């Protein structure tokens, strides 16, 4: 519950809580009575939607990808990265370290593309997710042994319902998510420079499992992410940059702040 | 071995929730975490200040 | 009696003293310690050099001048080649310690200038063109202050770290560096900052040469600026200490 | 087989929802826990730590470190304004970048007081004294020193402690005043004058600057959390 | 009928999921059970039975039985290296097919200590002795016999007891190492020395062989359980 | 008869399961069974050795 | 059982095992110990390394021939240039350490041969 203000009369006096030093760097804490009189007022406002977790915690779409029943591009590869969707980087990269499990929503959408064939009949498509750890083989071929998934995690879904969804534990070698590494990859620091180093977290495989008609079938799957669980440490500056690539800090230089007319004007 | 908790409600009422799975991975979020303590971002200075004293002396 | 801004600090064999000092900062509020048995995933036993790595160390010092954008060390890095310290880091492949910051200025009651002191963990430098990540040389320098460029680096296709003052080389804003610990140097006011730091890190002990925790920055917010006749050189001191310093992973001398 | 009925909305995806889901991998055993320095358990706490605000934010001065300094020198006569900018932190260009600021971007409506902190950057021989004011809505922003005292305000005088505070009391006919700007809510008029000349000794600088720190303080709070204006990308980043 | 809500990923399969489903055959009665010798219950258990080690693994090597061997003979000079291996179990070729590292091949990490015992296989009349030492990571790996004495090492005397064991005591700023190679986290070296020269009486044997045996220890453990990269099938078998 | 268990959680809370059936081969694996026992493969010889004793004397 | 020849020394993270020794030599039947406050002169207080300089180093192998008059090695010399030890020595004005010294030579049971290992304190040439 928020702080609730004390009622205050005038007084003349030798302390001087308005009076402080910045040079300290211990931020002022003064009450608007010290400054001038008051009056008791009780507040029931609650500081319940500032806390981390449900800052952190609503579903937004980390990426997408498409993938064809027909020609060359069979299955759909993507390594698993938060920084790729600027508004998911950007509030992960409001704290230094993060420690929190995931919640994993994809949904799928079949788009009819047009073709020459004619008297296409359509069967219900089955569309199969597998994920690889690092090292895990993977596939090179749509039929592939590789799409058994007997070591590996994988969910199979008809199209015309409820979205698959998974809980995950939180998955690091690290005790917490480092949102910033200033590291390089090896000791002699010749090589990549960046959070890129600890990047480890292996890749996702999306395939038709079976095809229903002739004509050419295109299908995105998008993938949403919701902290759970949040645990938060090293707070950092917001952003305050466009982001330019999801593997560096990488920025063009940017104003401090948009530009009013006048110091006095009181116009934007 | 069900649990009763309160529920979020406005001031000037219980909801049961039962864990269906045991990866405890898999439970809901912990909304009404409502904790703060600024005493680490602000006043990090080792000699404590009173708030209407000079600051320097 | 006391005066709240007379200081004296004294670790190993060397005693700093101040006549004017802002109040110490202790960064989050936590004194550095060693590591909890709990805590610990090495087995091996560790070696603690105690009083020899724990010792006040004096930096090569730096000219303030009315347009300096800014000055930047990297603190694992300034203390690589230093006495004892700098060698038990070389000789062994984990090392966890606690640092001391003391950043000494003098001018006289007519000089007017204001310098931000800030310790910031994690900071990652952006190099200036977005297909190159930046070099090491550039992101570090050992013996030598690396100074921020007023304006933007130009435009170019080799590595060079991004050096706009305002952006800091961590592409934010230069006003909300206040989060990370800090002490302001007003000459009016103040004499020197004392910033003390817990250890900080994901990892309970790391490999100093490959990862650097935290880097302090410099940076006027107020241009220096004198009437004539005054003295016209100012200069910054950087004295470093280590604390609660210990070592793991006994190894044969240098990185590759 | 119990008998059951289907609520509608059965089978949709909520964006904030909170329910129970199987595990991908069953039984897995996570790293231990250690002590982190610095832990967050609210935003709030992060606005209420002062954040440098570039008041001279016009034209070249964004550019350089300029835009936080706010320009002061000896003048002729006494009562001349040093500044002036709005009171709400949200929607203002003089507060939007701050730490409080960029937090408020991301929640539709914010409640309580402000703190503003002013430190004086001139010389130790330096003195001089100054009135900051804030004026209640719905008032013409005060043109003149006499109509700026009517509006509460703080006289504060350079040397001994270097740094004064302004407190804004929150005074609206609302609980809460929307971050985007509304023309129902007007949040007030933040403005400073010379209370008298500055006065320096001769080899003395006659020109100094004053730095401001904007800070959320003990009652302030905010609601309806919303997607931030700021951040906009064209693609997925690479 | 009761309401009820549908929960999103409703009729879908995943492969790792626990749920209760109606038996093809009501009430069947199952043979009874009866005692097995070496019931397993854990696969560390298994891991930490010794395995033998292909350290010779070159060209021809692997295909006689000449990998496990380590070939030793008298020299002119004390000092020479016997051999060096990398440390990792999984990803190394020494260690990729033997018992330890074929678990390992199943799991993404891998945690603890390994214990190396070495068997000399040469007359009675002979003697040697031999330096075995391990060097922590972020070090070039030893050249010379005075680098590899400041990594940990156990000197080893031949005649007595027949074999030795060094412990590779773990030493990673991780809780756990990749089994797959990580630029992050580098294992360490292996490497072996002559503590001395072999000597042997006129009638005997100048060169003889050592046997290396590899084990997971007690504080060994392993997670996130991944398919195997060795085995494959181009189409089902009949 | 619903019974309680623990649930599998980190270090340094509990899961109700009822049997809908009564097959028994309906139930569900019991992952939670963390009993290990190396002394058959590993020290296998009748004769006991101590750690540090000559290993044949 | 146990053997009185067979022996196993562990200091720091260096290990020694001999299947054959004769007894162990304590000099003059006084362990090595760190100095007594009421016996030190020197008023600042000392930094002990611990394991990192108490560890077993290993010098230059020599060989044994037919006609070998003797060979002799300085102690605080032969250690002078090895490990934090050497770097320890190099940086401080004042050391006092104990030595441990192990002689280790192999031969065939037909082989015959016998040299005295003997340390000598103020030996000058
Ligand atoms: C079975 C299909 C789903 C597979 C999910 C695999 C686990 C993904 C975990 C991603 C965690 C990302 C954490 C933040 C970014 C980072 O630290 O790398």
């Amino acid at each position: 519950r928020v702080a609730d203000t004390v009622g205050t009369g005038p007084t003349n006096s030798e302390a001087i809580p308005a009076l402080t030093a910045a040079e300290t760097g211990h931020t002022s804490q003064v009450v608007p009575g010290d400054t001038m009189q008051t009056r008791h007022v009780k507040n029931y406002h609650s500081r319940s939607e500032s806390t981390v977790e449900n800052f952190l915690c609503r579903s937004a779409c980390v990426y997408f990808t498409e993938y064809k029943n027909s020609g060359s591009k069979r299955y759909a590869e993507w390594v698993v990265t938060t920084r790729q969707a600027a508004q998911l980087r950007r509030k992960l990269e409001f704290f230094t370290y993060i420690r929190f499990d995931l919640e994993l929503t994809f949904v799928i959408t079949s788009t009819q593309q047009p073709s020459t064939t004619q008297n296409q009949d359509a069967q219900i498509l089955t569309h199969q997710i597998m994920y690889v750890p690092p090292g895990g083989p993977v596939p090179d071929k749509v039929d592939s042994y590789v799409w058994q998934t007997s070591t590996n995690p994988s969910v199979f879904w008809t199209e015309g319902n409820a979205p698959p969804r998974m809980s995950i534990p939180f998955l690091s070698i690290g005790n917490a998510y480092s949102n910033f590494y200033d590291g390089w990859s090896d000791f002699s620091r010749d090589g990549v420079y960046g959070i890129n180093t600890l990047n480890s977290m292996g890749t996702l495989y999306a395939r038709h499992v079976n095809t229903g008609g002739t004509g050419p079938i295109k299908s995105t799957i998008r993938i949403y992410f919701k902290p759970k669980h949040v645990k938060a440490w090293i707070p950092r500056p917001p952003r305050l940059c466009q982001y330019e690539k999801a593997k560096n800090v990488n920025f063009q230089p940017s104003g401090v702040t948009t530009t009013r007319q006048s110091i006095t004007a009181m116009t934007n | 071995g069900a649990q009763v908790s309160t529920q979020k409600t406005g001031a000037h009422i219980h909801y049961t929730n039962i864990n269906y799975y045991k990866d405890a991975a898999s439970n809901s979020a912990t909304r009404q975490d409502f904790a703060q303590d600024p005493g680490k971002f602000t006043e990090p200075v080792k000699d404590i200040m009173i708030k209407s004293l000079p600051a320097l002396n | 009696g006391y005066s709240d801004r007379v200081r004296s600090i004294t670790l190993g064999n060397s005693t700093i003293t101040t006549q004017e000092c802002a109040n110490v900062v202790v960064g989050y509020g936590v004194w550095p310690d060693y590591l909890k048995d709990n805590e610990a995933t090495a087995e091996d036993q560790p070696t603690q050099p105690d009083v020899a790595t724990c010792r006040f160390y004096t930096l090569d010092s730096v000219q303030w001048q009315k347009t300096s954008p800014g000055w930047w060390w990297k603190l694992p890095d300034a203390l690589s080649n230093l006495g004892l310290f700098g060698q038990n880091m070389q000789y062994h492949y984990l090392g966890r310690t606690g640092y001391t910051i003391h950043v000494q200025c003098n001018a006289s009651k007519f000089h007017q200038g204001c310098l931000l002191v800030v310790c910031v963990p994690e900071a990652e430098m952006g190099c200036a063109t977005l297909d190159n990540t930046p070099s090491s040389a550039e992101l570090l320098g050992g013996d030598a202050a690396k100074e921020f460029a007023g304006e933007p680096i130009a435009s170019g296709s080799n590595k060079l770290v991004q050096r706009v003052v305002y952006n800091a080389g961590m592409g934010i804003g230069v006003g909300n560096l206040t989060i990370f610990p800090h002490q302001w140097i007003n000459l009016r006011t103040n004499n020197s900052a004392t910033i003390v730091m817990p250890y900080t890190n994901s990892v309970p002990m790391d490999n100093m040469f490959r990862h650097n925790n935290v880097t302090l920055m410099v940076i006027p917010f107020v241009p220096l600026d004198y009437c004539p006749g005054s003295t016209t050189y100012v200069p910054i001191t950087v004295t470093i200490a280590p604390m609660n310093a210990e070592y793991n992973g006994l190894r044969l001398a240098g990185h590759q | 087989g119990l008998p059951t009925m289907n609520t509608p909305g059965s089978c949709q995806f909520l964006t904030s929802d909170d329910f129970q889901s199987p595990s991908a991998m069953p039984q897995y055993d996570v790293t231990p826990e250690m002590r982190i320095p610095g832990e967050v358990k609210n935003l709030m706490e992060i606005a209420e730590v002062d954040s440098v605000v570039p008041v001279q934010n016009v034209g070249e001065k964004v550019n350089s470190m300029e835009a936080y300094q706010i320009p002061v020198r000896s003048n002729e006569g006494s009562g001349t304004q040093v500044f002036g900018f709005p009171l709400q932190p949200g929607y203002s260009s003089v507060f939007s970048r701050t730490l409080l600021g960029e937090i408020l971007n991301y929640y539709t409506h914010w409640s309580g007081s402000i703190k503003l902190t002013f430190m004086f950057c001139g010389s130790a021989m330096a003195t001089g004294k100054f009135l900051l004011a804030y004026s209640p809505l719905g008032a013409g922003a005060p043109t003149k020193r006499v109509d700026a005292m009517l509006g509460t305000h703080v006289v504060w005088d350079v040397g001994l402690q270097s740094s004064c505070v302004l407190c804004i009391p929150w005074i609206s006919q609302t609980h809460y005043r929307y971050v985007a700007s509304d023309e129902c809510t007007a949040g007030g008029f933040i403005t400073c004058w010379y209370q008298t000349n500055i006065v320096v000794p001769a080899d003395a600088q006659s020109s100094c600057y004053i730095m401001c720190f904007v800070s959320a303080c003990n009652d302030f709070s905010v609601r309806l959390l919303k997607d931030t204006p700021f951040i906009s990308q064209e693609n997925f980043f690479q």
